[PDB]
């Protein structure tokens, strides 16, 4: 028989959704090598060639679907014995510039997870990849650039026998896309930021390790006679002063097998090392467990007097500067019986109750 | 038509093409690909060729047994 | 963050469903020749065969499901000017023995749709390839060997400047898979057939055209020295003797332009062509409007008194025959502006009220 | 196998094996049970074992 | 291991009743043990796409 067939409904706008299956889109095999080093890049592609050469439920509905409201989950199904341990970080960010930096500082802002496969047997994490509205597409990601970058932080604290691979799992959920957007209010609820504080080494031994990382943020990461930048970085650097809770979030990069038990307090620079009273100041314990990975120091503001400088002079020494800095002191020593250094990676995820103070003419540099 | 198989079969056409004729045609892209159920399957293939650094189109057509590993390339031109 | 993933929903066995856009699985592209005669395959191909080298939104869904509960909806968007017509029928049959017949009758049993390009824009019918069951699937009816089928039952009255091409479109609806048995109940409230009756040509001009159909069914259709069969028709040959409400089908298969009006009626085969007073006998007038192209018979039990044979010797004469014809004579003459034959389909689509005696030892042979 | 049309039992590594110590990863699956078990005519059979 | 090692196995008497396993013919069935030993897997570390 016969039917209209103007007034079918093959108009059908809606959004890609069902079960975890029938969203999925693409499945990716990213290769860590053996012998892999820190700051090195696993997979570097576009978020749209992710999607060549696929052939999943959702793969023909995500690239003709004109508006997709959910967002983009991709998941990560990579281990390894717990005797090792190493940090991956896969990111997204919205484009790229030629001769790119691929440093763990630049990337990780915007959105991005961290973990350690040593501990999480798997690791997901949502996004959307249009971070100023609700909504995107595959035509959209696909012309806009929009580039996935997986990074390697520290390397194997023990090599695998042979070679390994992590496979990711692109899907749709369905979450509200809800937009980032930064803005120039002087008061803010919640200015978010994922800033790599830095990567903190500790060798294996015996002496005082006291590690500073500056809580004068702003004007980028150092490099040669160059500096490198996220655009957050660069945003909070908009203000002069500045307070608030700092929310950090400290995560393991070795193995189980590296114990170590890290104490973190705000103070200042001129405390020296082999100064053995860091205990007096407030401060918070960090021991991990086997399985734990990831654990959130907040600094309320009680521990901060008056606002301080995003940006300090280059120049300036640990003697006369006045703004303060975040320790890291190992509370007893870094052990283990296998070989390999303690690290630990901290990362300012945001700002509570944010107050910028004036306006920053600038100074042109990175570390004080 | 699932890209990938269709991506890899051009790839065999332009290397077959290459084998076969003697000649050195750099593989860009899949432009159009018709499967027809036959006693196995026949790929009718549209695509990106770099000839001599210059990007051309060509047709190929392609005959698969699924159930032995036998590609056959019956045809190869410019279109 | 992390998740137990063997606790997801990945193993959603969920039937395809959606839009009529998110269930189309396959589009399939017919070459109807300027020039085509009747009797003649444009498309013979398996059914799993349509889908290869396919990229709509259910293609990957509909290869992947291991159970499908929907029926398979297909749709021809094919057309030509009033002007000109023809009849194309797609079938499709649960399977095929090696050098097979394509005609019409062989073919049309089963599942099937018939229409007249001249005066349908387009034609849908929904069907399910396992005959027996409530479910299918793409991996039942690749190695059942599923065999679709387009025919041209009859060629173009007037032919077209050029070559025409008809796309089907292969989708999954969501109407529940009835299966259509067979079995020997001697009564049966609906005994389905889908018998090709025959196609009756009738020359342009003023002569008494007078065409007998036996319902004598039974025993198949001649060839050579050879006969073919429909299963359906083989099943009603089992009985000896039947009887019931037989519901015809017929079907114009000229263009519009070629106009003819016919009756129809139940009659023995002593009365000869030029006996002028077959509307003594009670009839049914067919004109069919430039539109319409599609008109069902139906003969009650009153134009029966007793069952008839299913078979007949195939030497008896007309003279000497005592079952019963379906009679189609022109009540007018054939006419048009344009030359070409009243084509005219019949199909006995099914008895209702079946009734079915004895037993059928069986005669070896075709038609009476 | 490419004319084989009972169903299989995939097992198929999602990743990749992996360890700081060399050994396969061995693993053993077992037909515990089969539940509304539904058996059909009777099997004259066949004298062999795997397809 | 650096040595040997040793299963102890203690033998005792439960209190549960003793249910009986009966195989038969009845065409359709609740549940049906097998206990049948579908296969060991093995799969070599590396890189490779291992199916089984």
């Amino acid at each position: 028989m016969e039917q209209n067939l103007f007034a079918l409904s093959l108009d059908d706008t809606s959004s890609v959704r069902g079960s975890l299956l029938d969203t999925k889109f693409a499945q990716t095999r990213v290769l860590l090598s053996k012998a892999m080093a820190g700051g090195d890049v696993l997979l570097d592609e576009y978020l749209y060639d992710v999607v060549n050469g696929q052939d999943f439920r959702a793969t023909v509905a995500f690239l003709r679907t004109h508006v997709i409201t959910g967002k983009i989950k991709v998941t990560a199904t990579t281990n390894i014995s717990d005797n090792s341990g190493c940090c991956l970080m896969l990111a997204i960010n919205s484009g790229v510039r030629g001769k790119y930096s691929t440093d763990v500082y630049t990337i990780c802002s915007q959105d991005s997870m961290t973990w350690n496969p040593g501990c999480k047997k798997n690791f997901s994490f949502t996004f959307n990849p249009n971070p100023c509205g609700d909504s995107w597409s595959a035509e959209m990601i696909s012309r806009s650039r929009v580039r996935m970058t997986v990074i390697c932080v520290s390397g194997w604290t023990l090599s695998p026998t042979t070679d390994v691979i992590a496979k990711l799992d692109w899907s749709i959920v369905n979450e509200k896309c809800e937009p980032t957007i930064y803005h120039l209010a002087d008061c803010q609820n919640w200015l978010p930021l994922n800033r790599w504080m830095g990567k903190l080494t500790f060798p294996q031994g015996v002496t005082s390790e006291v590690r500073r990382m500056p809580l004068s943020i702003g004007g980028g990461a150092g490099a040669t006679q160059a500096f490198l930048a996220n655009m957050p970085n660069s945003w909070i650097s908009m203000w002069r002063y500045f307070r608030g809770e700092l929310h950090f979030e400290v995560t393991k990069m070795s193995s189980p097998y590296i114990k170590a038990t890290v104490t973190f307090l705000i103070a200042f620079g001129n405390l020296s090392d082999a100064f053995g009273f860091y205990e007096s100041f407030p401060h918070r314990i960090v021991q991990f467990a086997e399985v734990e990975e990831k654990c959130t120091l907040v600094f309320s503001q009680q521990e901060f007097v008056t606002a301080w400088s995003t940006q300090v002079n280059p120049r300036t020494t640990l003697e006369a500067d006045g703004c303060p800095y975040l320790y890291a002191i190992i509370h007893d020593s870094t052990t283990g019986t296998i070989s390999g250094d303690f690290n630990l990676g901290v990362k300012l995820v945001g700002i509570k109750d944010f107050c910028g103070i004036g306006s920053n003419p600038g100074i042109d540099g990175s570390r004080l | 038509e699932n890209s990938l198989e269709i991506e890899e079969l051009a790839r065999f056409a332009v290397d077959e093409h290459n084998k076969k004729e003697n000649a050195l045609l750099e593989f860009v892209r899949v432009v159009k690909a018709k499967e027809q159920v036959v006693a196995g399957t026949m790929y009718y293939l549209t695509l990106e060729a770099k000839d001599g650094g210059k990007k051309k189109l060509y047709e190929a057509k392609v005959w698969v047994k699924p159930w032995e590993n036998f590609k056959e390339l019956q045809e190869f031109k410019p279109v």
